[PDB]
RNA sequence: UUGACCUCAAAUCAGGUAGGACUACGCGCUGAACUUAAGCAUAUCAAUAAGCGCAGGAAAAGAAAAUAACCAUGAUUCCCUCAGUAACGGCGAGUGAAGCGGGAAAAGCUCAAAUUUGAAAUCUGGCAACAUUUCUUUUGUUGUCCGAGUUGUAAUUUCAA
RNA sequence: GGACAUGGGUUAGUCGAUCCUAAGAGAUAGGGAAGCUCCGUAUGAAAGUUGCACGAUUUUUCGUGCCUCCUAUCGAAAGGG
RNA sequence: CAGAAUUCCGUGAAUCAUCGAAUCUUUGAACGCACAUUGCGCCUUUGGGUUCUACCAAAGGCAUGCCUGUUUGAGUGUCAUU
């Protein structure tokens, strides 16, 4: 159907069609609020594959996030420590800008659950994302076995605990030798806990 | 639950035999057990493991056949036996699978 | 108000900003007369309503 | 100061009330050690500090 | 001049009674309680101050509703008449 | 669509009033502070007695939240007398005292005896 | 001491009248207490106070039951009449909501349910 | 002129919902220095203290874009072992995992990508009736109408197919 | 005895506070910030209490109307009143 | 210390136990706006005092963000019919 065509065309971000549409939409986005409601997904095919459905209780929000690194917020570049910690400028936040987009939209919609998010645009100053949210109080959500899980209280603010797709990526959650540091603190605890058995 | 017998990897342990996770799809096929039915009667299914040799296949197919021959399936509706069930369920008791099908 | 300004300057920006052909082929629509004939045929084959 | 808020005045009333001797029958109870108290505040000695 | 005589001019309060926690710690000009952080919608607390936390945490007060919850759980939150 | 001002203002829209599907509170509360809460007790100190027999005024301990309006109604409803003026003070113990002067057609001494604190 | 089972048999208006009598009486006992009184009247203050409470409880019990009656079989009920469990329990998925299954899942349970079986040695 | 659609508002609109607290344990962010190196800057202390966000009865993880190099294994977690080892390190002081093997426990699955197209088969809300209850406090069923939805709600499928 | 014990004692339309604004404080719009929060005070906001009787019997403030550069609040027991 | 013997072969003592119905002041996330003020308002209904507009009293209400839905709208955003 149309979804395959939208998926393939979305891969062509340098084509004349997508370059033009990106320019006009980025201009339009910069004219409205940093966080604003989207009436519909700008990328319906991308939204579906990330869990979105066109039913009551699913909500799309758009947000722009400042690009670039994290300047150390210390008074006059003064760090009061050893030279290894004197850096102020070329530093980087450990969470993705997409994660920040989810965090801020989740605070903005504190009655909703953040499901997922996707990139839509960027200029030199901002990256634009659309965040998919679900109303756990809506009956259409609570009676739906495919999205029911998110009502349970263990899924409260899953974006704040790195439990969305981008949150687990930023946490380095993965299988095998490349992710041995694993959940870091839990792995660290296992290796730094002295185990003293009853030798009898 | 009954488990397959598999050879451990690496040259340090490939001379041994141990319990594996579950029976392969080919092993269940050759023993006449549908994969959807296998779980309902305590036969684990491992979709990941495969049979690279006839020896692994035959060894585990024999384990399933011995399990099925010792298995008493109760009818879904009590007192109305059906196909694949048993009509002498009176002498049913909790027994160890390792007592019947040990890893040799 | 900002929303009115936005939807008006959006039409302007589409007028400048030379449009790629795959987008420019839209805004070339059926004329009024052919459009009426098309809708006359379409209005004959309407889907059945919930009452029907 | 005699210019005082209602909230301040309420606190002064309470402070004056807690600044009283305990009736003796309270200390005469079986199993009570309320015989003497270290909560006897006096205006010149220990200040309320609002 | 810095000692005894200068103590004679101390007659202006920098702190008054906090409406939230009742301590004489409400800084008048900052309109902020130095103890509990009122009027911020969060109670001021620091992990370097475990003793301060102990002075004010749950159980140092009446626990009126929490005791009712505890009794109700004991019987499974039942309602109606016996 | 003629705009003679260079200022767009929000148009006026309907703004319905609340029509709840359920009352949030099942039972309305009875009047708090009606008349048995407003008047706590007569005050019968020596100074209050002088007020009774010299200025035709009664002295009452009243609720902290009573005012001169509600004290007047309470005295009329409880003791069927008509105060002409009411003065109020909050005592250093934190309780409220009311000086209730009666009209020249009523005798405060008789009212005091009828209440029974004499 | 008024008997509460006798109180429930009376109309709300009569109860309201009885309550006013008790409050008037309690005011008299307090006036007499100020101007000297024996120990019987002092014990009568406490008894009269508990009688006022008994009457208030009956009046409120009657009013609340009437409200429950008015809201029987209504979708939306006054808040004080709803459950008073915990906030989390009120927000939890209902057993009905939890037991909802897709058609695919319903078919799977119908055709491949876990059997009862035994191994004979 | 009206109406449709789109986008955007307002209302003490009908019904909901979030915040604060508890932090032993849990998931993240941010982030020292004392200290050790017989000085000291890399290093170490430490991916620690302090600071900030967010949960539950556990959390997180989880049905391989995993191991291996075998006669192969087979989601995750935890224990013993691997192992103070491979490796990192002013190769200084110091630091330091993983696969196999044994054991505890075991459980497996859901979507998006498909034309239902001889029939949106889907869902919410209002109203009414009928049931139901840890419960007049709970939880549904049917009918009807209105909304949602074709810029796609259901149904068969999820690669093991 | 300003100590100790038992009691008593402070009455307002006109005196203050309350109202106003001052230096300043500070929500909101909006933008920063991982965040605690920071900046901001008609500000890049659809930020409206007020001015008209057109309906309305009939001797009067509820309905649309077309309207117009309005405004959070806190902040003085010696300023204003 | 009493008091209560209008009770003690009893729906009845007890600061008894237990607990499924209620009450639950001013506050506090704290919610009309404030608050070093028991300071200053608004709405609905019902009563009081001559008062459909002032005043007094009582009951019930009035915070913010967001979601589904409702209503009333806005746009030289896009259209059909006159
Ligand atoms: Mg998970
Ligand atoms: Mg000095
Ligand atoms: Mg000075
Ligand atoms: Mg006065
Ligand atoms: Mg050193
Ligand atoms: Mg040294
Ligand atoms: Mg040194
Ligand atoms: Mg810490
Ligand atoms: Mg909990
Ligand atoms: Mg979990
Ligand atoms: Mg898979
Ligand atoms: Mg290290
Ligand atoms: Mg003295
Ligand atoms: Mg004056
Ligand atoms: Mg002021
Ligand atoms: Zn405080």
């Amino acid at each position: 159907g149309a979804y395959k065509y939208l998926e393939e065309l979305a891969k062509k971000k340098q084509s004349d069609v997508n370059l033009f549409l990106s320019r006009v939409r980025a201009w339009e986005y910069r004219q409205m609020n940093v966080i604003h409601r989207a009436s519909r997904p700008s990328r319906p095919d991308k939204a579906r594959r990330l869990g979105y459905k066109a039913k009551q209780g699913y909500v799309i929000y758009r947000i722009r996030v400042r690009r670039g690194g994290r300047k150390r917020p210390v008074p006059k570049g003064q760090t009061y420590g050893k030279p290894v910690h004197q850096g102020v400028n070329h530093l980087k936040y450990q969470r993705s800008a997409r994660c920040t987009a989810e965090e801020r939209v989740g605070r903005y919609c504190s009655n909703l659950r953040v499901l997922n998010s996707y990139w839509v645009n960027q200029d030199a100053t901002y990256k634009f994302f659309e965040v998919i949210l679900v109303d756990p109080s809506h009956k259409a959500i609570r009676r739906d076995p495919r999205i029911n899980w998110i009502v349970n209280p263990v899924h409260k603010h899953r974006e704040s605990r790195g439990l969305t797709s981008i949150g687990k990526k930023s946490r380095g959650i993965g299988k095998g030798h490349r992710y041995n540091n694993s959940p870091q603190h839990a792995t660290w605890l296992r290796h730094n806990t002295l185990s003293l058995r009853r030798y009898r | 639950a009954i488990r397959p017998a598999v050879k451990p990897p690496t040259i340090r342990y490939n001379m041994k035999v141990r319990a594996g996770r579950g029976f392969t799809l080919e092993e269940l096929k050759a023993a006449g057990v549908s994969r959807r039915v296998a779980s309902t009667i305590g036969i684990p299914v491992d979709h990941r493991r495969r049979n690279r040799s006839e020896e692994s296949l035959q060894r585990n197919v024999e384990r399933i056949k011995v399990y099925l021959a010792h298995l008493i399936v109760f009818p879904r509706k009590a007192g109305q036996p059906k196909k694949g069930d048993a009509t002498d369920v009176s002498g049913a008791e909790q027994t160890d699978v390792a007592a019947v099908l040990p890893i040799t | 108000p900002e929303y009115i300004r936005l939807q008006r300057r959006r039409k302007i920006l589409n007028l400048r900003l030379k449009v790629p052909p795959a987008i420019a082929q839209f805004q070339k629509t059926l004329d009024k007369n052919t459009a009426t004939q098309v809708f006359k045929l379409l209005n004959k084959y309407r889907p059945e309503t919930a009452a029907e | 100061p005699s210019h005082k808020s209602f909230r301040t005045k309420q606190k002064l009333a309470k402070a004056a009330r807690q600044n009283r001797p305990i009736p003796q029958w309270i200390r005469l109870r079986t199993g009570n050690t309320v015989h003497y108290n270290m909560k006897r505040r006096h205006w010149r000695r220990t200040k309320l500090n609002i | 001049t810095k000692g005894t005589q200068s103590f004679g001019m101390r007659h202006n309060k920098s702190h008054t009674i906090c409406r939230r926690c009742g301590k004489r710690s409400f800084h008048i000009q900052k309109s902020t309680c130095a103890c509990c952080g009122y009027p911020a919608a969060k109670t001021r607390s620091y992990n370097w101050g475990a003793k301060a936390k102990r002075r004010r945490t749950t159980g140092t007060g009446r626990m009126s509703y929490l005791k009712k919850v505890h009794r109700s759980f004991k019987n499974g939150f039942r309602s109606g008449k016996p | 669509k003629v705009r003679t001002s260079t200022t767009f203002r929000r148009p006026k829209t309907l703004q319905l009033s609340r029509k709840p599907k359920y009352a949030r509170k099942s039972v309305a509360h009875a009047p708090r502070l009606d008349e048995y809460k407003i008047i706590v007790n007569p005050i019968n100190s020596e100074s209050a007695m002088k007020k009774i027999e010299d200025d035709n005024t009664l002295v009452f301990h009243v609720h902290l939240k009573a005012n001169k309006f509600t004290i007047k109604e309470a005295v009329r409803k409880l003791y069927s007398v008509e105060p002409v003026k009411i003065n109020t003070l909050i005592r250093p113990n934190g309780t409220k005292k009311a000086f209730v002067k009666l009209s020249a057609d009523a005798d405060a001494l008789d009212v005091a005896n009828r209440i029974g604190f004499l | 001491a008024l008997k509460t089972f006798e109180l429930r048999k009376q109309s709300q208006e009569n109860l309201a009248e009885q309550l006013q009598e008790l409050r008037q009486e309690l005011a008299s006992l307090r006036v007499q207490k100020i101007a000297g009184g024996s120990g019987s009247k002092l014990s009568k203050i406490k008894t009269t106070r508990k009688d006022i409470a008994r009457i208030l409880t009956v009046i409120n019990e009657s009013n609340r039951l009437a409200a429950r009656e008015a809201y029987k079989n209504k979708k939306y009920i006054p808040l004080d009449l709803r459950q008073k469990k915990t906030r989390a329990i009120r927000r939890a998925l209902t057993p009905y909501e939890q037991s909802r299954k897709t058609l695919k899942q319903i078919k799977k349970e119908r055709y491949f349910p876990l059997r009862k079986y035994a191994l004979k040695a």
